[PDB]
Formats: structure tokens, C-alpha cells, sequence
């Protein structure tokens, strides 16, 4: 392979670009909910899946930025839309985009300490109700809890439970 | 051809004989007839684990099999058995049970039991020659081979009186000998009467059974001989500083069979002239503390001598000796490298010494009841009070 | 002995080599599940074994690397195969390979913080359902919870419980 | 006294010497199990003993070292033997050996993170089932939980409870 | 030479070629008794000979029975296996012969100052196979008439300390003699000898140029001498257990106390 | 001959007598019988470090060994011991324990303890 690393990030909240004031992004940690399964005739657990964990995407701005402050605590959950973008560089110069469109509830706004000479950072966190990760313009993840979809290469892994539940 | 489906077969098989599977190995030597169904060459030891394996190698009417049935009624033991062919005169029969190196180079008779290990990985801890150990020549070949093979030979006297047993027990002052004089009277199914049996194999099946449930340090001296219906002579265990037949034979260092249609092996003294080695508990524990120590420290004959060779053996010897104090074989051992005899001139020859003192558990040979009838509690009750 | 130390690592996920972008590997921590056993006639516990603990192998990439992102959260658990390799050097120059083939469920994908000038590291973790460690091409460990196998020098330690349970 | 300090360590697992690759040893922490005892007619607890705690000795190698990897998770607990040695120097030059023969179950093998340029350290831990500490070739400690022995100067402190329990 | 080293002419050609090739020849006796092995072992007082008398009885798959085998090749596979795991200085004298089901004669390792078959053949400098359906090669004496060269550990270590010294100092036959030729060999010899003390082949070697025989008349001929004294590790041939049954701890327990 | 493999040997040895190894040296002088197993000439000092070394040089029934067993039960000390041979009368016995230069030129009795250093590098700090 080629040594490849992120060099640049961007954020689109509602189509508006945050191309001056987002120092840090955080994509949601996709964790499956394992239960360590030890049963008869075996000495070690085996970790069956039980569904996904709850996803939170957090991000920080350090200006005022009403274009992200006005999405806190709306009555409409899953109305914060948002696109986390990253450019992964690579040694040969072939920049690969990593774009994570996501949707949910902006669940906490954390204006930190305001010291005078120190940079003040508004920390936000969203409660992700839809998540699609595209790498090099190709769908890697697509997670929609309601309308239960877990696509991993465009392949919906939950077609098994969908016919079982009659969804 | 073959068969598909389930067969049923009317076949008589005689009333199974469940026994605890034992780990002790037994060296057996008696007469049989080499025929068609007997698939054993005469002076070749064979490993036995079943009454079927005893009746396939030897004849079912043989005297090997009667000795092997005598063991399998009490313990599912491993038997290295040597089928000495029969002979006419008892001088030539005792010469054939003893045997020797009188072949081209092979070992015959009792001497083939020294081949029990390296033929079958079964080095016989118990030596029995049923019906032949009554002769004084065989019982000396039993003696010198029990000293080599580090075992206990189980002898037997004649069918005769108590004095013929005592006078035969004075011919031996050896530590490794254990005489059981009164023969077993066992009911034969064929003749529908009680057949005699020399009772050495019934001791050896119980001697190996005690290793399974109670451990090798326990005495076999009150345990139950199974498959027997009586003794050749009634043996009399009574009290009162008397001439009891069970007490006469114990004081000649002979174990007996004492109660209830021949029910229990009784003595626990070996035929030793030394009071330090009086009990078979002392002889068997010292013999099988080392066989657990040796088989477990086979890495000490290779593994060329480094600096901590002598330290890694002591802590290895102490570790395989606190496993013996745990289960009750010893009480408060002591293991240390010998400081006076570990030279470097000895170490160039590969010699290095250790001291493995321990204390054996004593058997409760004589519980004493001092009983008294008093009139002390004649007023404490039986009164208005 | 000879002073010996790892110098180089590698990762094969599904036969594909990650020979440019895996900065850190972590073999699963083999811990036996001890219970401290204090009972009659003794002043100190003695720690009887109760089977093995649950094994997790974690590893990080810091490029995009769809060849490891596409194994998260599949319906087929124990479908992430994977080979962790290490080269232990030694002072005299005799490099000893340490190769740990393992199989399980890729249970969490953790894209960390995305700051602009800072290297962004995708942290992964697998839930190990099969583990074989070979050192110098010789089997040290072989742990398969289902089909209960715990081999320590090629010697299956669970042959005792296998005949007891009738497995 | 003389200012005295450890300068060198060594490890023997099964007679094999680890004289190239054990950077750290740890003897088991001997802690007695105190219960703080406050009762009638007294204002402060007094800490009666209740026996010893569970002993763990841990040690690390940082090569491959199958001669310690092959003792993990055996069916035979208390089969890991092992000798921890230390040389305490002293200012006048009289080196005093501190040798701790111990026996137990190698209860966890912890291969840490494997980064490329960084030294990789296998952390082990044993569950001590027998422990004898000799200082200057003289028995200080001897702890054997089964066959309850707690010797402190060659003097078995548990001879009191041994006759009480009929052990 | 499996099956052929039982003849006394082949076992002398094995001898003189093991002296040339600097090896250990592994002989074997006949199928006969112990005395035919002892009397055949008195024909040799050579350092490089290692007799394994009892043949191997190996199960043949074709005949579905136990075929005999002359047991020299089973020794040589174990002799070379010990170099892999334990190193060439270790003895092969308790290691496990694999692929075998028994010996041609049952060999008897017992104690008690007796006429044990394993102890009879070791005192004639013959290795045997002793336990468990023919499980372990047993002796470690070579067939030498010199007690300085009794163990094969002594013979194999001295043979393969030099084969590591020589294959590793192949630059000393070219490289015409400069001033520090003799110094660069000693520090080269000491460096490839502290690698041997490290892994346990020797204990506290000594390497130095011979001060009395390094003339200049020798140096014009290209000759230059060195002294490579060392000490070999001794094999633990006879561990001795002095076991005693006491009544010392008959009062310390088993009492009211 | 030799032996290969492990021996076991039943042998009575009496209940070891662990003591701290001491650095002090002790000058000892008592009676013994010069016999076969006693490998000591009478008026010659010998250095002792063990009860075995005391019973190999002197008799196990000697009065030297009873004095050396008396020391080795408490300290593993170095003993320069001089085995003065026995005599009939206590005037001649006390004359033989004192000793002197009454040889050709040698030193006998207690006077041989002055030879303890330069024979064994043990100059006796305790005289008994």
C-alpha cells in the first residue's frame, strides 16, 4: 500500500460551509453491541452481536457561529443534517475523500472556559440518527436505525432480520 | 459377510464382576497348557487387563486364569503374567517357575518379570506365584527378584498346620516378603463344590485395590477379599493373651484370613528380621514414594550440570513431596542437598547427592479398650433423687 | 539467551497486505479466568482456573483503507480473518517470526478526532473467535472456543473436559 | 547499616535461564488480610488478621521466548515453577542474593502494543501457589496455602491453627 | 551404517573415517545376548565410536507385524535432534526415540548394585533403550579407553566448538601476515568463543597466542599457533537420592500438642 | 565401575544440624585414638569445616569429635584441631596436652595451635 493520512477536514451543517472555524471533527464510533457468550462445552466466550451501539458525532467550532448554534434542542429530532468531510493525502499525491453525511439531534452545546487570552472553543455533540460513510466516493457504511438498515458494502446486513420481523 | 440391523443372541455370560480400576501392576507366574486357543508362548510375559484377556492368552481351565480371576474379582489391575509350562516332578516344576537365563539369551520363569517394563511399560510392584511359593527355592527366587524389581513378593505356606507355617516362615528374614498362609476355599461352578486356592493371588488383588481407594501408604490388613467362600483352615482371632490361630501366625510374621467365610486379610507385618522394617506400610511407602519421585524427575539424568542444577532438583524434589504430604502419604518430610558429599570431583563424574528423610504414617495395629464395670452410677439413677 | 526485540510488524486482513498503513498492532491478551479459592484448612487463596477470558485483538490504521472498513458489523460473525505478524530481531541477527492468525468479529471502528494538521488514526478492535500463535513457525497457542480447544504446545489441554462432557 | 540496593535480576522458569530478556520482575506482594476490628469499650479499630491475601508474581519478557509462553493455561495448575533472583549490592561490595522460588499458574500473557520502532514487551503474571523467599541464603518466607504453612523465620506461624483444625 | 556396523571390519572403517571426518560413528551390536554385545565392545577403544546394541522392533504396516530394525539410525536421528533444541553440548542420553514400538531384547534399568541389563551394557560403554515400549536412548559413554574422553558430551563439544571456530575464521588462511594478524585472530577467537559461553556450550574458556612457538622462522613458513583451552559442561550422569524413613515427626503431628 | 541413571539408597543419617556459618576460628585440643579410619597424625593440626571432616580425621567415638560436635551444633566454625594421643596417668596426660618443642623440632599439644596460621590461614581466636 501507500502511506496515507488525513491532512484537511471540512464541515457542512445545512449546506453552509464551516471552512474557517472547525478545528476538530469526530465521526461516530461504530461499535457493535457484543455480549460475551460462554455456554456449554466451551472454555472461552465468543462475542455474539446484539445490534449496534448508539452513535454520537461531536465537533467543535471556536467562533460564534449561529449557523450551528441554531440547531440545538429543536423539537424536530433528526433535523440537524451535516456532512463531515476529510481529505486523506497519500504519499504519491492521490487525495482520497472521506465524506460522512449524517443526521440527528444536536444534543449538547458546550461553551468551555472563557479566559481572556486563551482560545475559546464551543464543543458540540450530535446524536446520530442516520449515518452514511463514503470513502473515495464509494459507500462504506449506511446506518439508519429506524428503517433498520446496516449496509457495509452496499450490502444490507439486516435483510435477514427484516424478513423475520416482517418489516 | 456382514449383518445390517440389530442382532439378538442368546449367550450365557456369568454375572459381571465390577471392581475399581487400579494403577498397580502385578507380576504373576503359574502353570498353563500351551494349546490352540491359549495364545501365549510359555516363557513370554503378556500384559493383561481383563478376564477375557486372561482367558484368550491362557486357557480358561489353566492355573494362570484362576490366579487372574482371583485378582480381577477385587481390582481391575494390570498383570504381567508369565505362563510357565507344566512339568512332572516338583523339583523340575520349581526349577521352571524360577527359570533363569538358560535359553539362548532369553529370560524364563520368574526372571521374565524383570522384562515387564520395556515390553509393556509395567514394572511389577507385586510378585505372586500361586501354589509355587510354598517351596523354599521359589520363595527365594521371589525374594531376590523382589529386591531387584523393588516390589513386595506375596508368598504362601503349605496346606498343613500352623506349625508348618511358622517353621516355613523362619526360613526368611527378608523385608520384601509377605506370607499369607491359609489357602482360599473358593466355590467351583463346574464341580459344584468348593475348590482350594493358594490365596496369594487374592492377597495381591487386594494389595492393589488398597492403592486405588486408600492409597499405597494404607495397610491392606483389614480389607475384604472378594470372590471367596472360606479358608482351608479356620483361623481364630480371639483375645485374652491366648494361643489364637490368628495371633500365633501374626507373631510368625504371617498374614491370615480371619472372619466370615474367609472375609478379611488380617496381618500387616512383613517377614523382616528388623523392627525398623516391620510393617508393609513402611516397606510399600518407601518403595512408592521413590517411584513417584523418580517417575517425575526423569529430566535429571540428561540436562548437563549447570550452576542451579542442584537447586532445581531440591525444589523439584520438595514439590513432588509436598504433594505426598498433602494426600497423607508422609508427615513432614525433609529434602536437602548433601553438603558433605557434593564435591567437584564427584561432579566431574556426574554424581550429585541428595537427602530425602521422611516419616511414614503408622498403622493402627492394636487399639486397646480398657473396659470396666462400675457401680458408680447406681445412685445417680435408680433412685427417688 | 540473546537480547531479542520486535522491530517490525505487518497485517494481512483477507490476504491483502497492510504493509503501508498499520502503525500499531495488539495481539489478544490471553488471560485465564481465575477465581481466588480460599477454603477449609488454608490461610491463602490458590486461584483455580475457570476457563479463558474473552479475547480482543485491536489494531489501528491511519489511512482510509476500505479493505478493513468493509469487515465491520457483518451478519457473519467470525468472518473477519486476519494475520498479525511480527519480526523479533535478536542481537546476532537471527530474526524470529511471530505470526498470529486470528478470526472473529470486527466489533468497533473508532475514527478518532480529525484535526487538520494532526495525523488521524482509525482504531479498530476485533472480537477473537479463533486464535493461533506461531513463534518461529511453531504452534504456541491455539484457542478455538466453540469446538473447545486450548493447545499450548500442540498439546490440547481440554482433552480432559472433552471426554467428560462427551463432546 | 550499609546502604544496600538491588543492581541485577535474573529469572529461571523451568531451570532454563532468562539471562538475556527479562527487563522487569515483580515478587508477590505479601499482604495479610486485615479486618478493621472496632468493638465494645474502644474508640479505634485494631486490625485482626484473617489470613493472607492472594499472591500474584508478574514478570515481563520482550523477546519471543517460548520457554515462558508454553506454560500459559495448562491443565496442571501449580506447574509453572520459577525462581526470581536478585543481587542486592551494598556500598562495601558485599552482594547479598535475594532468591524467591515460586510455583503457580501462569494466569495471563499480555503482549502489548506492537508499534514498529518501539520495543514490544510481553507482560506475564502468575498466580502463586507456593512461595519461598530466601535472603542471603536464609529462609525468610515460606507460604504454601494448601498444606497451610506460613513460615517467617523458619518458624511456622500456622502451627496454632493446624492443631485446632486437626490438619 | 545400519545393520552393517555389527561386523568388526565395517566398524573399523567406521572408526578410521570418523577420525578423518571428525565425527561420531554410531555402531550397533548383534541381535544376540548381552555378552555378545560386551565382547563386541571390547574390540574397540576408540573415542569416536558410540555403540547402541539392542535393536529396534518397529511395527511394519505391510506385514501388519513388528519388524526388526538395527537401531543405529534411530540413535542418529535423536543425536541430531538434540543439536536443534538442546544444543550439541547436551547429551542425547535420556531423549525420546520416536517411531518405535519396542526393542529386540527387553533392557532392564533397575537399582541396587545389581546385574541390571541397562547397567551391564553401560559399563561396557554401550548405550541402550530402556523403558516404555523402547522409549529412551540411555547411555552416554563413548567406546573410549581414556577417562578424559569418556562422555560423548566431551567428544561432541570439542568437535563442534572447532567447527564453529573454523567455519567463522575462514579469513585466516588467506590474508597474508601483517603485524596485527596474530592479535586480530585472538580477539576473533575470543569473540566466537564468548558466543559459546553465552549459550552454555563451555564454561570460562581461555584463548591466547602461544608465546613459545611463534617464531619468525615459523612465520616465514606461514605457521602461527594459538591455545584454545576450555571447560566442557558435565552431564548429570548419576543423581543420587539418599532416602531415609524416620520417626522424627511422629510427635510433631499425631498428638494433642 | 560407574553407574548411569538415578540411584536410591536407604541410609540412616541423623537429623541435620543447621547453624549460621561463622568467621571465627577455634583452637581445639583433646584426645583421640589414631587408628585406620582416623586420618590424622597425633601432633599435627588439621582444619575442620564439618562434622564429616571431624569424623574423617578423628574417630567418631573420639573426644575430639564430641568437642567438634559441640561446636557445629551452634556455629559452622573453622576449627584448627590437634589430636593429642591418650596416655595413662593424668600427669603424663596433662603433659601431652601442653606438649612443647620436645620433638626433633616440631610443636606438640597446645603448642601446635601456634602453627594454625601458615598451615591453614586460620590463627585461632578461641582456645579450648
Amino acid at each position: 500500500m501507500i502511506p496515507q493520512t488525513l491532512t484537511n477536514t471540512n464541515l457542512f451543517i445545512d449546506g453552509v460551509s464551516f471552512a474557517g472555524d472547525v478545528p476538530s471533527l469526530t465521526l461516530p464510533k461504530l461499535a457493535v453491541k457484543t455480549e460475551q457468550y460462554r455456554a456449554g462445552g466451551m472454555d472461552a466466550p465468543v462475542s455474539i452481536d446484539m445490534g449496534l451501539e448508539a452513535m454520537e458525532a461531536k465537533f467543535s467550532t471556536n467562533g460564534a457561529r449561529r449557523e450551528a448554534l441554531n440547531f440545538f434542542g429543536l423539537a424536530d429530532q433528526s433535523a440537524f443534517n451535516g456532512v463531515f468531510r476529510g481529505s486523506f493525502k497519500g504519499q504519491k499525491g492521490a487525495s482520497v475523500p472521506v465524506v460522512a453525511t449524517l443526521r440527528g439531534l444536536l444534543k449538547e452545546v458546550d461553551p468551555g472556559d472563557w479566559k481572556a487570552g486563551e482560545k475559546a472553543e464551543f464543543k458540540y455533540a450530535v446524536a446520530v440518527s442516520y449515518y452514511k460513510l463514503e470513502v473515495d466516493g464509494r459507500e462504506v457504511y449506511e446506518i439508519d436505525p429506524v428503517n433498520g438498515v446496516r449496509a457495509i458494502n452496499g450490502v444490507d446486513q439486516l435483510a435477514g432480520m427484516r424478513n423475520d420481523l416482517g418489516l | 459377510s456382514f449383518f445390517h440391523g440389530v442382532t439378538v443372541t442368546n449367550v450365557d455370560i456369568g454375572a459381571r464382576t465390577i471392581a475399581l480400576p487400579a494403577s498397580s501392576v502385578i507380576g504373576l507366574c503359574d502353570v498353563f497348557t500351551p494349546g490352540a486357543q491359549a495364545s501365549a508362548k510359555p516363557n513370554v510375559p503378556v500384559l493383561l487387563t481383563s478376564k477375557k484377556d486372561a482367558a484368550a492368552a491362557f486357557g480358561i481351565g489353566s492355573s494362570i486364569y484362576l490366579a487372574c480371576e482371583a485378582i480381577y474379582n477385587r481390582a481391575q489391575a494390570v498383570i504381567v503374567a508369565v505362563g510357565v509350562e507344566t512339568a512332572e516332578t516338583p523339583e523340575a516344576q520349581a526349577s521352571a517357575v524360577i527359570g533363569g537365563i538358560s535359553a539362548a539369551g532369553e529370560r524364563t520363569g520368574l526372571q521374565a518379570l524383570l522384562d515387564g517394563k520395556s515390553r509393556f511399560n509395567a514394572q511389577p510392584r507385586l510378585l505372586v506365584a500361586p501354589g509355587h511359593s510354598a517351596q523354599q527355592a521359589v520363595a527365594t527366587a521371589m525374594d531376590g527378584l523382589a529386591e531387584k524389581l523393588r516390589a513386595i513378593a506375596i508368598l504362601d505356606g503349605p496346606n498343613s498346620t500352623d506349625e508348618a507355617a511358622v517353621a516355613y516362615a523362619k526360613n526368611f528374614g527378608s523385608k520384601r516378603l509377605f506370607m499369607v498362609d491359609p489357602g482360599v476355599q473358593v466355590w467351583d461352578s463346574a464341580t459344584n463344590a468348593a475348590r482350594n486356592a493358594p490365596a496369594s493371588a487374592y492377597a495381591a488383588g487386594l494389595f492393589a485395590w488398597t492403592d486405588a481407594e486408600y492409597g499405597f501408604w494404607s495397610s491392606p490388613s483389614n480389607k475384604e477379599i472378594k470372590g471367596v467362600t472360606g479358608t482351608s483352615r479356620p483361623v481364630e482371632f480371639l483375645d485374652g493373651d491366648e494361643t489364637c490361630r490368628a495371633n500365633l501366625l501374626n507373631n510368625a510374621n504371617i498374614a491370615t484370613i480371619i472372619r466370615d467365610d474367609g472375609y478379611r486379610l488380617w496381618g500387616n507385618r512383613t517377614l523382616s528380621s528388623d523392627s525398623k522394617w516391620a510393617f508393609v506400610t513402611r516397606v510399600r511407602t518407601m518403595d512408592l514414594v521413590m517411584d513417584a519421585i523418580l517417575a517425575g524427575h526423569k529430566w535429571a539424568v540428561d540436562r548437563g550440570i549447570t550452576k542451579t542444577y542442584v537447586k532445581d532438583v531440591t525444589e523439584g524434589l520438595r514439590a513432588f513431596m509436598r504433594d505426598l504430604k498433602n494426600q497423607g502419604a508422609v508427615i513432614n518430610f525433609e529434602v536437602y542437598a548433601d553438603p558433605d558429599l557434593n564435591s567437584a570431583s564427584q561432579l566431574a563424574q556426574g554424581k550429585v547427592y541428595w537427602n530425602i528423610r521422611f516419616t511414614d504414617v503408622p498403622p493402627a495395629e492394636n487399639p486397646n479398650f480398657r473396659v470396666e464395670v462400675t457401680d458408680q452410677w447406681l445412685t445417680e439413677v435408680l433412685d427417688v433423687a
